[PDB]
RNA sequence: AGUGGAGCCUGCGGCUUAAUUUGACUCAACACGGGAAACCUCACCCGGCCCGGACACGGACAGGAUUGACAGAUUGAUAG
């Protein structure tokens, strides 16, 4: 008999998480990433970003 | 445990509105009148669905005889600035561990309930 | 382990111990039903539904939290 | 059409209308149903405990398309309705009564829903 | 470009479809000896071409599995009907296909051999 | 009648972008359109700064990935239908080619 | 577990006639995709399927906080019998001859 | 154009396909079989063709079983 | 060119806290885990719903298992 299992979460770092896991502290939002900074390190090959210098 | 010329030797305006007139006022006026932090609480917070507690605030004030304070009105919220209809209630203010019951007076108008309830020590170190 | 635990008694559920659900019509020779503890008309209501005659609040159960007579 | 037996078609009508979810199984759904013309069949039992429960349904029956056939054994009718998944030792939902029900909306085709609907026009 | 996502965002968003597809078909098409995918942008057709060393499990029987292998890809990842047309790819060499080999060695190490 | 059609080319692979831009300029003159040429719009360097060390006790190791997209447009004073007809065919992979009715 | 074999059969049939079922997991979510139980957190879209899954009959694949029920040949035969439909329906897993 | 296969049943290739998938001539097809002595039923090989008069049969003669294998004529 | 000194910042030790969540300890813990967290989050504390016991088996059970709620008691929550 649920009434409350959620709260409006649009604000700050208490609102979102990673996309393959749940994580805070470095959720990069730029250009539609929605990844935490640590899981995406494993995933950087399929995208097209690269480090040559 | 009620309005002006009682629990107030600290007289005229707390922020720009006299508590003597304010207890004859409504708080829909007070958010308009010289209460910017309360205004951001009463216009943007805007009667923030604590109504069952707000009923209980007016229930326990009604259920207790008016020459005495209300029985118990506990809140979890501590972000509540005292309204002129609130004045008189013995409001249990929760600090995340404990409910702190505060009778709220003409002087305390404009102050949050987390300003009378504490979440923090007057820090000791063996001090 | 933060602070929250609880016991349970069907505090986790509800039973409302016996639930005296509709059995209630004054039955004459067959066939005619008579109104016992007030019949409620609504569109969410069906055509047999009754009220929690909880007097001064007469709560129709097929109504959600409403239609309560105060007489 | 067809020439099937009435009670074993009263079995499958209670089986199909259970599948139709709207076999008003028990008096609460029934008094909500049999006070409506959604009710198109009402197979009663004669072995209902406190057979004013029969009369309760009989008082509900005579309005909104009167339907009065009477079988025995609520537990058979409860099996005919379907709560018990018959072929076991026992069930999570094993054999208990559905004493009087209301078949809203026969809802299917031939003999098993057609014989008694012929018969409930032949009886009524 | 107006009014879509940015051209900066678009070439970001191109690999985002690539990563979630390859991770998922690592989880399921490893039974094919998962060498990878090949999503070919063709007109009116998303030519997905499944690189594998056992392409006898991509259709199932009579194209059975493709109509649920596409129905994962075509329905979840935004494709209309007739767009995701599945294609096999039985790669010619497999000993130059370490992805399928560390797959296949895992059929000898986790699968069981000394 | 002619219709000045922009052919915007966006890619991240330059020599893939160059081999398709060679196809568009020649094929517009192979079957006659305007031929105008590669108006080299500047590349966009998408640089993102990341942590190289997760659970980063030790040394602050910063890692930056860049991704370079490459824009150019080809405005063609040429009849509207057969601008997009000759160009947009026969190039499926690798390079986005955007023929454009605008700049009319 | 609530929500009976009317809302469960909305999830049961929708797996069967397609060949695939999709859903999402979050507590601040509420909705699942594909004609679902209509703004609910991760339950009966999944829990009717989880009931069927722990009996077999389906392969619930998973990737990126998202579930991929794979209609196996037993659930092709099961929900054939469960919906009392005639024993060949071609449940949109057989339609193309490749 | 080749029809790559993961198995290819008993009419495998190497003058088992010179009259079965098509009628028009081919260059050469590798199979892992030594297709004269064992008469072994095995498929891990391929099928190379010229694609002039070969496409009409094998896309209706895919998905099949001459023995107990499954011909995947996916053309590329 | 400074730091350390100064004020303050942040991180940490320590203490303190009901909680001051946790990772780390020369280089290779220490304005470090883009760690600018209000509550939300949150780990932590102090409290509450709810079950996510799905399924294999079995029992309650259509007379009501369960649901829903008036309104009251309750409570941070008239949150059946």
């Amino acid at each position: 008999q649920q009434l409350y299992w959620s709260h409006p979460r649009k604000f700050g770092q208490g609102s979102r998480s990673c996309r393959v896991c749940s994580n805070r502290h470095g959720l990069i939002r730029k250009y539609g990433l929605n990844m935490c900074r640590q899981c995406f390190r494993q995933y950087a090959k399929d995208i097209g970003f690269i480090k040559l210098d | 445990v009620e309005q002006k010329k009682k629990r107030t030797f600290r007289k005229f305006t707390y922020r720009g509105v006299d508590l003597d007139q304010l207890l004859d006022m409504s708080y829909e006026q007070l958010m308009q009148l010289y209460s910017a932090r309360q205004r951001r609480r009463l216009s943007r917070g805007l009667r923030r669905k604590q109504h069952s507690l707000l009923k209980r605030l007016r229930k326990a004030k009604k259920e207790a005889p008016p020459m005495e304070k209300p029985e118990v009105v506990k809140t979890h919220l501590r972000d509540m600035i005292i309204l002129p209809e609130m004045v008189g209630s013995m409001v249990g203010v929760y600090n995340g561990k404990t409910f702190n019951q505060v009778e709220i007076k003409p002087e305390m108008i404009g102050h949050y309930l987390g300003e009378f309830s504490i979440t923090y020590k007057p820090v000791k170190h063996g001090r | 382990k933060k602070s929250y635990t609880t016991p349970k008694k069907n505090k986790h559920k509800r039973k409302k111990v016996k639930l005296a659900v509709l059995k209630y019509y004054k039955v004459d020779e067959n066939g005619k039903i008579s109104r016992l503890r007030r019949e409620c008309p609504s569109d969410e209501c069906g055509a047999g539904v009754f009220m929690a005659s909880h007097f001064d609040r007469h709560y129709c159960g097929k109504c959600c939290l409403t239609y309560c007579f105060n007489k | 059409g067809g020439v099937m037996d009435v009670n074993t078609a009263l079995q499958e009508v209670l089986k199909t209308a259970l599948i139709h979810d709207g076999l008003a199984r028990g008096i609460r759904e029934a008094a909500k149903a049999l006070d409506k013309r959604q009710a198109h069949l009402c197979v009663l039992a004669s072995n209902c405990d406190e057979p004013m429960y029969v009369k309760l349904v009989e008082a509900l029956c005579a309005e909104h398309q009167i339907n009065l056939i009477k079988v025995d054994d609520n537990k058979k009718l409860g099996e005919w309705v379907g709560l018990c998944k018959i072929d076991r030792e026992g069930k999570p939902r094993k054999v208990v009564g559905c004493s009087c029900v209301v078949v809203k909306d026969y809802g299917k085709e031939s003999q098993a829903k057609d014989v008694i609907e012929e018969y409930f026009k032949c009886k009524k | 470009m107006a009014v879509q996502i940015s051209k900066k965002r678009k070439f970001v968003a191109d690999g985002i479809f690539k990563a979630e597809l390859n991770e998922f078909l690592t989880r399921e098409l490893a039974e094919d000896g998962y060498s990878g995918v090949e999503v070919r942008v063709t007109p009116t057709r998303t030519e997905i071409i499944i690189l594998a060393t056992r392409t006898q499990n991509v259709l199932g029987e009579k194209g059975r599995r493709i109509r649920e292998l596409t129905a994962v890809v075509q329905k979840r990842f935004g494709f209309p009907e007739g767009s995701v047309e599945l294609y096999a790819e039985k790669v010619a060499t497999r000993g130059l296909c370490a992805i399928a080999q560390a797959e296949s060695l895992r059929y000898k190490l986790l699968g069981g051999l000394a | 009648a002619i219709h000045r059609i922009r052919i915007t080319l966006t890619s991240r692979n330059v020599k893939s972008l160059e081999k398709v831009c060679a196809d568009l300029i020649r094929g517009a003159k192979e079957k006659n359109l305007k031929v105008k040429g590669p108006v080299r719009m500047p590349t966009k360097t998408l640089r993102i700064t990341t942590r190289k060390t997760p659970c980063g006790e030790g040394s602050k190791t910063w890692d930056r990935f860049q991704m370079r997209i490459h824009k150019r447009l080809i405005d063609l004073h040429s009849p509207s239908e057969i601008v997009k007809q000759i160009t947009s065919i026969s190039i499926e992979p690798g390079v986005e080619v955007e023929v454009t009715i605008a700049d009319a | 577990m609530l929500m009976p074999k009317k809302n469960r059969i909305a999830i049961y049939e929708l797996l069967f006639k397609e060949g695939v079922m999709v859903a999402k997991k979050d507590v601040h979510m509420p909705k699942h995709p594909e004609l679902a139980d209509k703004n609910v957190p991760n339950l009966h879209v999944m829990k009717a399927m989880q009931s069927l899954k722990s009996r077999g009959y389906v392969k619930e694949q998973f990737a990126w906080r998202h579930f991929y029920w794979y209609l196996t040949n037993e659930g092709i035969q099961y929900l054939r019998d469960y919906l009392h439909l005639p024993p060949e329906i071609v449940p949109a897993t057989l339609r193309r001859s490749r | 154009y080749t029809a790559f296969l993961g198995n290819l049943p008993y009419d495998v290739t190497e003058e088992s396909i010179k009259e079965f998938f098509r009628g028009l001539n081919i260059s050469a097809v590798r199979l892992p079989r030594e297709p004269s002595n064992p008469e072994r039923l095995k498929g891990f090989g391929y099928a190379e063709f010229e694609d002039l008069d070969s496409l009409l049969s094998a896309l209706s003669l895919n998905e099949e079983s001459l023995g107990n294998r499954r011909i995947r004529v996916d053309v590329a």
